[PDB]
């Protein structure tokens, strides 16, 4: 299950999607604090 | 039938933001405005209930 | 398998019998519309002014017209 | 970020973490002892090349360094020990020939039993 | 994303907030891309491990597809399977001899060096050098012995290696290794597969069909019909290799295998299933369900144990049974094997090569490395063949002078 | 945050024009049931 889980496509999708949303992130507070 | 037509999550979380924005923060900034009483006006009241709550 | 099969072909006799619903009355407990009796409706939020328009169509394909 | 790299960092992080926290809890129901202190000290002391007992005492009269000239002053014992154990394993040590090589590495030799009772 | 303008998104309270608030519209696409590949991991899932219930196994076999024919534990059979390719033990290093050439092709270990070496031969002009190291030069002839016959091969480093480039050119150039900079480990898998994909770069030079395009007619009517008959067995290799590991995959859990394969040299076909070893039936495998297909060590020691142990009840006395079961008791009932063992009698094929390697014993020297083989056409003999031919030749050109 | 909170004293006149009502029972002038009379 694990294997099939942590697949590497899968792997680079969650690192994708956790870079994006970080910035997404920050991207708020930067907006939000200037304001 | 009656359980795939219930909503997805997209508009459970629509929900739970609608609440969120509108069930304790509308009413409450209400409440301010009765005490305090277009933009000026908006600049205004937010300015004061966010000084003095 | 004559036999095994024959028993399938009945069945599907009998369901021909039928034919729809006359002689059959209307029923409280069965109404035709899902929905009455599940007790579904819309809400607040999902609900967009441009949607009635794409719901006309889905209807006029439902219904066969073929103008779309 | 390369969350290939992430997870052994995480595992290495858990490992190191709970070993320190261990050791922790351990010497404070049992303090250590105020001279073995220095007996474990020589235990680390016994093990160490020769290559680096010409730096160690330049260490111990001030000669040394400031704190860099040090760090690059280990690289240099340290890869001398790094040529010498190439030389070791590929040619021999240093005092066996070839003969002594293929006898060690075709594991022909019980270790010594008789001597040792 | 500016999108949610227009007439069409009026009467809903939260796309009005996105309106006016951007940041809010980039988190719900975000989150709106997100759920959608969560529903899809589970859905996946789903498919993957349901299957696994309905997965039923021949109950004699136990999903073997194959039982043993016992004859043939003790003109052959000709009740029990063919046998294969890789059993034919006298063609095993030549296979292997095929396979390691074809291998040299791809492989891109030594990449680096190639690659530095070939941007050397290519520029020759650069010459960013540094100080030349001091050389020690070789003995002088007239010393005989080994270290002078080896710093004296090791000196003559230099006119060899051109001699060498002169023959044969940098490898990338008569295209026997894999091109320059078609492939590289942190890429992509796409890149690499539209790479290699492009000029008949999966197949090495032997196969690839343009190098014979220009030439074949009536003198043989062979040479493009014995290549496309010789990269097809190539394929079908690579194809059973496949199959072969997901096989292996398969069983390294207790899964049953995929690819069901005709029975072999030792073995018959299973007479219950007709050699498909198991199915699907819709009726769940309650054993799978339950987790109880796996059948408790004890028992199975305990009915072996019982199996191999077959019980006499009756007394050869009272029944005049005299000898035990069998044909031709009776003659059956009629040299240093017991000191040194039973001689090994699979291994005859190389008896000749050994004792050549005891009439020979300067062959065991560290600088020499064969092909390898057995027969007269492999490895030492073919050395051996050479060196006796050559030094024969050299004697014959020595006295006509 | 605070951003927010504009929008929707922007449109807090498309709401709902229900206000709540907090009575008292133990205020002076508040009435009882039957204090008042002639019903
Ligand atoms: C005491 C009181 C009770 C406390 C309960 C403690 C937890 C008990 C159950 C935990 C283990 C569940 C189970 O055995 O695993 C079965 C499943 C596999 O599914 C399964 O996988 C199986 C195949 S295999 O095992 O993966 O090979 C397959 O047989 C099966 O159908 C499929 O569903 O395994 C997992 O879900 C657990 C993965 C490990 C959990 C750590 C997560 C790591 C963080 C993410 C990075
Ligand atoms: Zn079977
Ligand atoms: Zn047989």
């Amino acid at each position: 299950f694990l294997g099939w889980l942590l697949a590497p496509g899968r792997l680079e999708f969650y690192e994708k999607a956790a870079c994006v949303a970080i910035a997404l992130r920050v991207l708020g507070i930067v907006i939000a604090i200037s304001t | 039938f009656s359980t795939i037509t219930q909503p997805d999550t997209d508009l459970i979380a629509r929900q739970e933001k609608g609440t969120l924005f509108w069930d304790i923060w509308a009413d409450f900034l209400v409440t301010a405005a009765d005490y305090y009483n277009e933009q000026n006006s908006l600049i205004e009241n937010i300015s004061n209930d966010f000084d003095n709550l | 398998a004559a036999v095994a099969a024959g028993w399938h072909l009945a069945s599907f006799a009998l369901n021909l019998a039928f034919w729809g619903v006359e002689g059959m009355p209307p029923d409280r407990y069965w109404p035709t519309s899902p929905r009455i009796r599940l007790q579904i409706r819309p809400g607040r939020y999902g609900n967009m002014d441009g949607g009635q328009r794409v719901y006309m169509d889905y209807l006029a394909r439902s219904e066969g017209v073929p103008l779309n | 970020p390369r969350l290939a790299a992430v997870m052994p960092d995480a595992v290495y992080a858990l490992v190191q973490g709970t070993h320190k926290l261990g050791e922790y809890a351990h010497d404070l129901v049992f303090p250590p002892t105020p001279e073995d202190l220095r007996k474990l000290e020589q235990q680390v002391n016994a093990t160490i090349p020769r290559e680096f007992d010409r730096v160690r005492q330049r260490y111990a009269e001030g000669k040394i360094a400031n704190d860099e000239q040090l760090s690059s002053e280990l690289e240099d014992a340290s890869f001398n020990w790094y040529r010498r154990q190439l030389r070791t394993s590929v040619v021999g040590a240093t005092d066996e020939e070839l003969e002594d090589v293929a006898v060690r590495k075709l594991r022909l030799e019980p270790p010594a039993l008789q001597a040792s009772l | 994303m500016g999108q949610f303008y227009s007439r069409e998104f009026d009467g809903d309270p939260y796309v009005d907030l996105m309106r006016s608030l951007p940041e809010r519209e980039l988190v719900w696409w975000a989150q709106k891309v997100i759920w959608l590949a969560e529903g899809f991991t589970f859905v996946d899932h789903f498919a993957r491990t349901y299957p696994r219930l309905l997965q039923h196994k021949c109950q004699r076999c136990k999903g073997a597809g194959v039982m043993t024919c016992p004859a043939c534990l003790g003109g052959g059979c000709r009740v029990c399977g063919t046998a294969c390719a890789w059993d034919a033990e006298s063609e095993w290093m030549e296979r292997w001899g095929e396979w390691e050439s074809r291998l040299a092709y791809y492989d891109k270990a030594t990449g680096p060096l190639m690659d530095e070496w070939y941007e050397d031969v290519l520029n020759a002009g650069n010459l960013e050098e540094d100080t030349p190291p001091v050389e020690d030069d070789p003995p002088g002839p007239e010393v005989t012995g080994r270290w002078a016959e080896h710093d004296r091969a090791l000196h003559k480093d230099k006119k060899r290696m051109a001699a060498l480039m002169r023959r044969w050119g940098h490898p990338y150039d008569a295209d026997a290794n894999l091109g320059y900079q078609i492939v590289d480990p942190t890429a992509s898998m796409g890149e690499n597969v539209w790479n290699m994909a492009q000029v008949y770069n999966s197949l090495p030079p032997e196969l690839n069909p343009l190098r014979t395009q220009h030439l074949a007619d009536r003198g043989g009517g062979n040479t493009q019909a014995a290549v496309e008959a010789a990269r097809s067995a190539f394929d079908a290799q690579v194809v059973m290799e496949a199959a072969l590991l997901q096989n292996l995959e398969a069983a390294a859990q207790d899964l049953p295998k995929p690819h069901r394969l005709p029975p072999t040299a030792g073995t018959v076909a299973c007479n219950e299933c007709g050699g498909a070893a198991w199915g699907y039936s819709f009726f769940p495998n309650t054993a799978v369900m339950f987790g109880l297909e796996r059948p408790f060590w004890g028992d199975t020691l305990a009915r072996l144990s019982k199996y191999w142990n077959p019980t006499q009840v009756a007394d050869p006395a009272r029944t005049g049974q005299l000898l035990p079961y069998g044909e031709g008791g009776l003659r059956r009932l009629l040299a240093l094997e017991a000191v040194v063992g039973k001689a090994p009698a699979t291994t005859g094929r190389y008896r000749r090569d050994l004792e050549l390697l005891l009439a020979h014993p300067e062959l065991r020297d560290g600088a020499l490395r064969v092909p390898g083989g057995w027969g007269p056409e492999g490895g030492l003999q073919t050395y051996l063949r050479g060196q006796q031919e050559e030094q024969a030749r050299m004697q014959r050109r020595r006295d006509l002078a | 945050y605070r951003r927010e909170m504009l929008h929707v004293a922007s449109k807090l006149n498309f709401r709902t024009p229900a206000r709540e009502v907090r009575i008292d029972t133990g205020s002076p002038d508040f009435i009882k049931w039957d204090d008042i009379n002639g019903i």
